[PDB]
RNA sequence: CUUUUUCGUGAGCUGAGCUGUGAGCUAGGCAAUAGUUCUUUAACAACAAAAAAGAGCACAAACUGUAGACGACUUUUUUGCCUCAGGGUGCUGUAAACAUGAAAGUAAACUUUUACGAUCUGUUGAGGCUUAUCCCUAGUGGUAAAGUGU
RNA sequence: AGCGUACCAACAACCGCAUCAGGUCUCCAAGGUUAACAGCCUCUGGUUAAAUAGAAAAAAGUAGGUAAGGGAAGUCGGCAAAAUAGAUCCGUAACUUCGGGAAAAGGAUUGGCUCUGAGGACAUUAAUGUUAACUCAGAACUGAAACGGACAAGGGGA
C-alpha cells in the first residue's frame, strides 16, 4: 500500500441527479511489481479434510526467497536449498505423474520481490495461489511453463473488474470501552470517573457473561472486504501513466514530493476505488470474487478525466515541479 | 589508540519529546551518550564551557545545533574529552577525523 | 549486577515483571538484585581465600552446599491515618557455603533341583 | 545318529546347475529316571558393557516503529544501516545592516547648513524552520563488544 | 547588694504519640507599574530542601486547555463552567417611609509619536529677568482595526 489521491469522472446513470456531471472520488494505490513462481503443491480429498501429497520445487531459487527461512542470515553459512535442487528430473516427473493421478486441487507457490520497492525489509513474502480451470492434466501443463518466470499483474486481473481485499488493520494498543465499543459516556457528577459501563449484569446468573463489553486491545485485526473496483492498471514502461485523453500533461503517478511515509512508486500499480485496511507499506492480498458479479456497477466501464498529483505535504498548489518554477520566475 | 574528531549534533531532533522542565538536561545526557557510543569509551568528561553554552538560553529552549570536538586519551585505560567549537554558521559543515 | 544476565524468580514471584533475559532459563520472570549479589560475592571471595591456604587448586572447586536462613528482624515504625501506629520491620539472613574438589545366594537343595529342571526344559 | 533316494525353493551360479532352505522315500541303533503336585520361570518391548560390519542453528547485542503498560511483534547488521550535509516538498510572512531615502512637526547657525522624530520604502517572495513515525543521493565519517543454549 | 543573661521560637528545637502540608502573641519594611503595604518582575539579606531516584509513556484517574453547526433539547433543579468588570464622557423607569431605588437599564472612548493651551514662587522696576511640580483639555500623523493588550476586575431584568 502506497497512499491515496482523487480523480474526476463522468457519470452514466440514467435516472440519477448526477446523470451527466463531473464528480470527484477518492482512490487507493497499490504497488504491484511482478512475482516469481517457484513451486507446485497438490491436495486430495479425505473425510479428515484436504491432504498434501508432495511438493515439487523449481531448479533455481533466489536469495531473497531463501532469506525467509532464517532469523538471522548475516551470520549464517546459507546452506538452505543447496542440496535438494540437485535431484534428477526423473524423480520430479514421477512425482508429477502421481499428483496428476490422485490429486484434485493444485496450487502454485509464488513470492514477492521487495528489492524493487522502497522497503527496508529484504525477506520476500510467500503465499499459495490456487489454479482454477480445466482438467488436472491441463492445470499441470499450465503451471510447469511458469516455474521460474515472472507473473505481471495484468496476467491475473483486468480493467473494470471487481476484487476482494485481505489485510490487517492499524494497531492502537489498549483502549477503553468508550472507544473500543462506543458506549454512552456517563454524567459529569460520577464519583470514580465517567468513562465506563454502569452495570455489568443482573444479580443472578452469578457470573459475568461474554457479551459484556470491557477494556482491551483495539486494532491490528484481520479482515476481508468485498467489491472494490479497478480503475486503471499502470505500467512501469509508460511515461504518461497518470494522464488522460482530456489532460495531455505527461505525468507519472507519484505526487510532488513522494507519497508521504512510503517513497516513490516506480513499478507498475493498481488504482482502486475507495479505501483499504492497513498502514502505509502494509502487504495487501487480492482475490477474485467467490462467484462473478453481473450487476450494473461491476460491468460498467470507466473513463477517467483527471488524476491529481499535487503534493500531499501541506496544501499543494501545482501538478508538476516545472509549473512551480514557471510561476515564480527567477529567485535569489 | 588516540584519535580526534569534529562533529555537529542537532538537538531539536533529540529534545522533541520531553517537556519544558527537562529540555536542557536531556540534551546534556544525549551529548554524553552519543560521544561515549561514538568513541567506545565508558569514561566521558564534558568541559564546563560546553555546559555553559548549552544553558545559555534557560532551561526551556537550548540551541538547535552544536559543534563539538572529541579526543580520546590514554589516562579503563582510555577516556574521552568533549569541548565546544564556536562557529557563526553551520551550513557547510560535515564531520571529519 | 551489570544487567547482562538475570536471576529467574521461581518461588517468591507475586507481581514480579516479565523480561527478555529469562528465556535463557526457560522461564518468564526475572530481576537483577544487586545487593544480594554483592553480599554473596564477599562470601565467595572468603571461601577462595580459605582454599588458598589449604593448598587446593581453585579450578576444580564445586559449590556443593548453599544454604540461606532468615534471622531475627529489626524494628521501626510507620504512622497511619486516625492516629494509628504500625510495624515497619526488616528481614536479615544467614549464609553458609562449602566448596569441594572433584575429578573426571541361598542353596536350598529343592530350589537347586527346580532351577536345573527349568533350565533343562527350555533347551 | 547313519543308510538308499525324490520333489519343490534361491542367495555366489547362467528354466546349465553345485550348494543354501524346506518337504519326503528305504533299512537300521540310540537316548529320557532327580523318590507324590506348589507358576509349566517359556511373551512383547527396552536398556548397559564389551567384539565385529557401517563417517548447523537459535538466544543475547547494536538498529528499526507497519508494534507496544511489561513481555510479545515487524525489521537490518557492509550495494545494508546510522549520522551529518546537499537537493525536493511544505509552514511562516519580507531578517540583521546601511541609504546626504521619505515622514505630521519641532529649534538653531548665517540658501543652504546642521540636530530630534512613531512609522514607511530600496537592496528583499527575503530570513528562519522542515522527522524525531516526510521524500531522493556507492555524498562525509562510522559500523562496537566474543557472552549463553543446543 | 541579690537574682536573670547561652540557644530555638518553628523552616525538623513548642502543643498535636513523630524530624506531622495543622495550631500558636508583638516591632522594623527598598525599586518599577498602580488608587493601592493588592497582583506580576527586581536590589540588600536568605536559599536551591522537603519518608527516594532513572526510564517508558497505553487504559483509568486527579488538576487544567480548546472545540464546526445548534444553544438548556440535559437534569429534581443552569449544579459546574461561560459571559460582565478599571477609568472618562453621556443617559437612567416603576415604586417610595422623599432619605432612596442607582454602578438601575443602556451608549461611546482608551496605544504610540509630534505639537498647542491652562493652572505658581522670587527680585530689580504697567517692563525686565531667575526658577520649579504634577495634573487637565485640544489637534495632526501612524498600524494586518489594535490599544484597562499580561496582571487586576459587578451579569442584568419582570
Ligand atoms: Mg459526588
Ligand atoms: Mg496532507
Ligand atoms: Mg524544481
Ligand atoms: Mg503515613
Ligand atoms: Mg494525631
Ligand atoms: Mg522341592
Ligand atoms: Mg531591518
Ligand atoms: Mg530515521
Ligand atoms: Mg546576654
Ligand atoms: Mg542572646
Ligand atoms: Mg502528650
Ligand atoms: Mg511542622
Ligand atoms: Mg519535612
Ligand atoms: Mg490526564
Ligand atoms: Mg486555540
Ligand atoms: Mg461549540
Ligand atoms: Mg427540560
Ligand atoms: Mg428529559
Ligand atoms: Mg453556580
Ligand atoms: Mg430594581
Amino acid at each position: 500500500k502506497a497512499g491515496m489521491t482523487h480523480i474526476v469522472r463522468e457519470v452514466d446513470k440514467p435516472g440519477s441527479k448526477l446523470h451527466k456531471k463531473e464528480i470527484v472520488e477518492a482512490c487507493t494505490i497499490i504497488e504491484c511489481a511482478p512475482m516469481v513462481v517457484v513451486g507446485i503443491v497438490g491436495y486430495r480429498e479425505t473425510p479428515k479434510g484436504l491432504r498434501i501429497l508432495s511438493t515439487v520445487w523449481a531448479n533455481h531459487v533466489s536469495d531473497e526467497f531463501r532469506r525467509r527461512y532464517y532469523k538471522n542470515w548475516y551470520k549464517s553459512e546459507k546452506k538452505a536449498f543447496t542440496k535438494s535442487l540437485n535431484v534428477p528430473e526423473a524423480t520430479k516427473n514421477c512425482l508429477l505423474k502421481r499428483i496428476e493421478k490422485y490429486c484434485t486441487v493444485l496450487r502454485a507457490i509464488c513470492h514477492t520481490q521487495p528489492s524493487k520497492t522502497p522497503l527496508r525489509m529484504k525477506k520476500a513474502h510467500i503465499m499459495e495461489v490456487q489454479i482454477n480451470g480445466g482438467s488436472m492434466k491441463e492445470k499441470l501443463e499450465f503451471v510447469k511453463e511458469m516455474l521460474e518466470k515472472n507473473l505481471p499483474v495484468s496476467t491475473v486481473f483486468n480493467p473494470n473488474e471487481m476484487i476482494d481485499v485481505i489485510s490487517v488493520t492499524k494497531g492502537h494498543g489498549t483502549k477503553g470501552v468508550v472507544s473500543r465499543y462506543g458506549v454512552k459516556r456517563l454524567p459529569r457528577k460520577t464519583h470514580r470517573g465517567l468513562r465506563k459501563v454502569a452495570c455489568i449484569g443482573a444479580w443472578h446468573p452469578a457470573r459475568v457473561q461474554f457479551q459484556i463489553p470491557r477494556h482491551g486491545q483495539k486494532g491490528y485485526f484481520h479482515r476481508t472486504e468485498r467489491n472494490k473496483k479497478i480503475y486503471r492498471i499502470g505500467l512501469k514502461t509508460d511515461k504518461n501513466s497518470a494522464s488522460t485523453d482530456a489532460d495531455i500533461t505527461e505525468k507519472k503517478i507519484t505526487p510532488m514530493g513522494g507519497f508521504p511515509h512510503y517513497g516513490v512508486v516506480n513499478e507498475d500499480f493498481l488504482l482502486l476505488k475507495g479505501c483499504v485496511a492497513g498502514t502505509k507499506k502494509r502487504p495487501i492480498t487480492l482475490r477474485k470474487n467467490i462467484v462473478p458479479q453481473v450487476s450494473r456497477d461491476a460491468l460498467a466501464q470507466v473513463s477517467l478525466k483527471f488524476i491529481d498529483t499535487s503534493s500531499k505535504i501541506g496544501h499543494g498548489r501545482f501538478q508538476t515541479s516545472e509549473e512551480k518554477v514557471k510561476y515564480y520566475g527567477p529567485l535569489k | 589508540k588516540p584519535v580526534t574528531k569534529f562533529i555537529t549534533i542537532n538537538l531539536s531532533k533529540l529534545t522533541h519529546k520531553v517537556c519544558y522542565k527537562r529540555k536542557a538536561p536531556r540534551a546534556i545526557k544525549e551529548i554524553r551518550s552519543i560521544a561515549g557510543k561514538l568513541m567506545h569509551t565508558k569514561d566521558v568528561r564534558l568541559d564546563v564551557k560546553l555546559n555553559k553554552f548549552i544553558w545559555s538560553k534557560g532551561v526551556r529552549n537550548p540551541p538547535k545545533r552544536v559543534r563539538v570536538k572529541l579526543e580520546r586519551k590514554r589516562n579503563e585505560k582510555m577516556y574521552t574529552i568533549v569541548e565546544h567549537v564556536m562557529v557563526d554558521s553551520y551550513k557547510g559543515l560535515v564531520n571529519e577525523c | 549486577i551489570e544487567k547482562k544476565r538475570c536471576v529467574p524468580f521461581r518461588k517468591y514471584n507475586g507481581g514480579v515483571g516479565r523480561t527478555n533475559q529469562a528465556k535463557e532459563f526457560n522461564h518468564t520472570q526475572g530481576r537483577w538484585p544487586a545487593k544480594s549479589c554483592k553480599f554473596l560475592l564477599n562470601i565467595l571471595d572468603n571461601v577462595q581465600a580459605n582454599a588458598e591456604s589449604r593448598n587446593l587448586d581453585v579450578s576444580k572447586l564445586r559449590l556443593i552446599h548453599v544454604m540461606v536462613n532468615k534471622a531475627r528482624p529489626g524494628r521501626r515504625r510507620t504512622y497511619k491515618a486516625h492516629g494509628r501506629i504500625n510495624p515497619f520491620m526488616s528481614s536479615p539472613c544467614h549464609i553458609q557455603i562449602i566448596a569441594r574438589e572433584i575429578n573426571k545366594i541361598s542353596n536350598q537343595n529343592r530350589l537347586k533341583n527346580k532351577s536345573v529342571k527349568k533350565q533343562q526344559t527350555v533347551q
